[PDB]
């Protein structure tokens, strides 16, 4: 069987300057990016990772040719969602490279 | 009503559950089967399989473990191979191999079969396969199963449940309507539909 | 596919697919943000909902409150033209008919009679 | 040229713009579409109600 | 909210941080291990790869200033060749390259 890894990044706010008015936290004002930049990448609203922290779920193989997975299992999911259910759901929107290598 | 959705439940269905086949497509007979009196190796045999077709079909089930179901045919145990051994054995055969055009791996053969997915034991029609042994006294025996004929194929149901099950019950119920709530469908392979869930008749 | 190990071999990622776990098909329901249901449902509990039918008004069918906006009502009755006007204007804009004497008191259900 | 892994970007908006919403929530607020009792003495000096 | 974004934070993770891997599949076996009982070279070898699979899979851990690490296999170090040696000898021998897919 292949298996996750969990890259644990820290707090998802890191990094932001923090105004007075905390709605200027919210997408559109504010946005993380996750890239590989290779031509694949994506925006996270920050607000709507369901956790404290910013972990990202990284799925490979050993196939025929070369490919990876990053994923966000928490992004957009319910609070009461299984970390099971949230890696499962999660491939629709993971960054995928399968640059041949 | 906002830029995102939650997701609130997630679901997977598999036709048949844990058991997928393995698919071996040849341009002729490369098996024996008991009891024939003479011998079909390299006989060309067209057959009914969806529609009448020309080449020579194989299958085999397997589970992710490499395990495979205790398969009869009728009344007959068709005695199946270990997937790793059979594919070691299959394609260290020079005359099997030669002959071979595809393999692949499927989800579902267009059959609804007579399959106990907890006890790991499958039944098959003697009048669409026959066990199918493929050997050449040097290398592993391969013990598989050869498609006579599959002359229609047909739907398999999936029954999920209730079509409201998982979603927040709210007071107001049009916002159990879309575009407040959706459900999806997807394979997680490319191919993904959005449904209206009070449009499921 | 499967790689078929003849003289000729020399594409797809069927093991990254398989190794971790995808087969078959898969049900995901997804629903709005706790922000925008409150929002919603709050609003659609004073003023229920949007109908665009041509139709009688339901005026007294939920326990505490019937919200009620027409357009071009008609209504008729034995009583002076003049007031008859002020009454469809009355609809027209949109009013609020209370059936308890709690009057103003939105934290009710408000549910079905 | 040292390209692997994944990278996490953070991107906010600029000074300029950040300066005009600020000012303009600190005066009036927040819009918030919501059918509510209004918050009429949540803040230490003072509360924008419409 | 204005036509630009600042990038106001930039970091980089990598699955085993400072180690990639080369993966070279071939046809049919290509080695010899410690203890073997008879030679299995040239034999078709499918196995449990993700999936059931006929291919056989070698992997070589490797830095970018071309050196290894040090590399267990149950208890017996695996004595890794440099990758840039390995590359250049793996090429050399006729029998393993004819066979490399």
């Amino acid at each position: 069987d292949y298996e996750a890894l969990e890259i644990d990044t820290g707090d998802k706010w890191g990094g932001f300057t923090k105004d007075q008015e905390s709605k200027l936290m919210m997408y559109p004002y504010c946005v993380t990016e996750i890239t590989d930049f290779k031509g694949n990448h994506m925006n996270l609203k920050t607000e709507y990772i369901n956790n404290s922290k910013l972990k990202i779920q990284v799925r490979g193989s050993l196939g025929v040719s070369n490919k990876v997975a990053y994923s966000v299992q928490d992004y957009n999911a319910d609070s009461a969602l299984s970390g099971g259910n949230r890696l499962t759901a999660s491939l629709d929107s993971s960054l995928i490279n399968n640059n041949p290598n | 009503y906002g830029s995102e959705y939650d997701i609130v439940s997630v679901e997977n269905h598999k036709p048949y559950d844990d058991m997928m086949f393995l698919v071996i497509i040849s341009k002729s007979i490369m098996h024996g089967t008991p009891g024939e009196e003479e011998s079909r190796l390299n006989d060309i045999n067209a057959s009914l399989n969806g529609m009448p077709q020309p080449l020579c079909y194989y299958i085999h089930p397997f589970y992710k473990d490499g395990k495979v179901p205790k398969t009869y045919i009728g009344d007959n145990n068709a005695n199946l191979s270990p997937i790793v051994n059979m594919l070691t054995n299959i394609f260290s055969q020079k005359s099997a191999v030669n002959d071979i055009v595809n393999m692949y791996v499927t989800d579902y053969i267009g059959l609804k079969l007579d399959y106990k997915n907890g006890d790991k034991e499958l039944k098959l029609d003697k009048d669409m396969f026959e066990q199918a042994g493929i050997a050449d006294d040097k290398h592993g025996n391969v013990d598989t199963i050869f498609v006579k004929k599959i002359p229609d194929y047909e739907a398999l149901e999936i029954d999920t449940g209730d079509k409201w099950g998982g979603f927040t019950k709210d007071q107001e119920s049009k916002l159990m309507m879309y575009p407040y709530c959706v459900t999806e469908i997807t394979d997680f392979k490319g191919n993904h539909m959005n449904l209206k869930t009070e449009y499921i008749n | 596919d499967i790689a078929i190990l003849n003289d000729y071999l020399s594409g797809g990622n069927t093991a990254f697919d398989y190794g971790n776990g995808y087969r078959g098909v898969y049900v995901i329901k997804k629903q709005l943000k706790a922000e925008y249901r409150r929002s919603l449902s709050s609003f659609f509990h004073k003023y229920g909902y949007k109908i665009n039918r041509v139709k009688k008004p339901n005026l007294r069918t939920r326990k505490a409150f019937n919200y009620v906006q027409t357009k071009d009502c008609f209504i008729s009755g034995d009583i002076n033209n003049n007031d008859l006007q002020e009454i469809r204007t009355i609809f027209d804009n949109g009013i609020t008919l209370w059936h308890t004497d709690n009057i103003g008191n939105y934290s009710v259900e408000n549910e079905l009679r």
